[PDB]
């Protein structure tokens, strides 16, 4: 790594509370000073990277950081600053009060010790999450990028409950060819991957679109472990053969439909993130077109 | 609860690495393999 237009003065960052015992480092919430030229102090999210991390995680960290530097979408966790000056390194992101979606969902489970006092997401709320994530994904693809790691565990939930994309360690550039092909050995999110990706190690927007579907399944099932009861080995075979997860109990027919779409075995039958957002535009909170990339002018 | 899995695409057919000790090696290697670029 090497400094640039971000690298913020460490003396401007204060770590208040811890919000996640990562293994590669951690995630703290804190307050900052003079980040947004116009505001004195602003509360942020701070993701650290252990000094003594993994030869592998490090890279996937900077990738995440870097890749973010070019994004600007209401639905894609905003990057604020970096700090390579002395271990541990920091990536200052906008604070997503309610944590990652997986955890947020897992906390809606009635059996939950850390329950928020409310029921699981309702059809409306889902459609909302669906479109926001979809949008964020749409934007991402537009800036020529394939995520490869879409999952509730990588989506963040803001204070007001807006869902956004927040982890980018596995993201790859596709401006060139519009796809990514895994070379050799590596670690991949098998349970979220599409048949072709499973089969040929090829990642496209459609594969992300497939994952999208899985994320819906995660939501509609409060983050169950996809293909639970199936061995990593068995899951490959099962999905490459044309298998897909089952609708959870009481699953909104309308979200089921969305999943049947995302799980089309033939990648070209799967919708686009935009076609999705479009398919929903009518039933969303009013503050959507103001912020949405879909309704933005940058979409043309 | 695990998330990532070790695989290998070098070769006609796909493959989720089956040997415990080999699969556990993938990690470090995917790392170096990237250093080179
Ligand atoms: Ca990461
Ligand atoms: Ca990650």
């Amino acid at each position: 790594y090497v400094p640039d237009e971000w690298e913020v003065s460490r003396e401007k960052i204060t770590l208040l509370r811890e919000l996640g015992q990562g293994s590669f480092g951690m995630v703290y919430e804190g307050n900052a000073r003079d980040i947004i030229k116009g505001e004195a102090e602003t509360r942020v999210a701070v993701k650290t990277v252990n000094e003594s991390a993994s030869l592998r995680e490090r890279i996937e960290f900077l990738n995440e950081a870097s890749v973010m530097k070019g994004f600007t979408c209401h639905h894609v966790v905003r990057l604020l600053g970096v700090v390579s000056k002395g271990q541990p390194t920091l990536v200052v992101m906008e604070l997503m009060a309610h944590g990652d979606l997986k955890s947020y969902l897992r906390s809606l489970r009635p059996e939950a010790e850390n329950n928020p006092g409310r029921p699981p997401p309702t059809l409306q709320e889902m459609i909302q999450m669906a479109a926001e994530i979809a949008d964020g994904m749409a934007y991402l693809n537009a800036k020529k990028f394939v995520h490869r790691d879409l999952a509730a565990r990588n989506c963040m939930v803001a204070h007001d409950f807006t869902v956004k994309i927040g982890d980018f360690g596995m993201t790859r550039d596709i401006y060139e060819t519009d796809y990514y092909r895994k070379g050799g050995k590596g670690l991949l999110p098998v349970r979220w991957m599409a048949p072709e990706s499973l089969k040929d190690g090829v990642f496209t927007t459609s594969s992300d679109m497939w994952s999208f579907g899985v994320v819906l399944w995660e939501i509609t099932s409060l983050a169950e472990q996809p293909y639970q009861g199936l061995s990593n080995e068995q899951v490959l075979k099962f999905v490459m053969d044309g298998g897909y997860l089952d609708q959870p109990d009481n699953c909104p027919e309308r979200v089921t439909d969305l999943m049947r779409m995302c799980w089309q075995f033939n990648p070209n039958m799967r919708p686009t993130f935009l076609e999705i957002v479009n398919l929903l535009k009518d039933d969303l909170h009013p503050s959507f077109p103001e912020v949405s990339f879909f309704h933005s002018e940058e979409n043309k | 609860e695990n998330s990532l899995v070790a695989m290998d695409f070098s070769g006609q057919k796909s493959r989720v690495i089956e040997n415990p000790t080999e699969a556990l090696s993938v990690a470090v290697e995917e790392g170096l393999a990237w250093r080179k670029k």
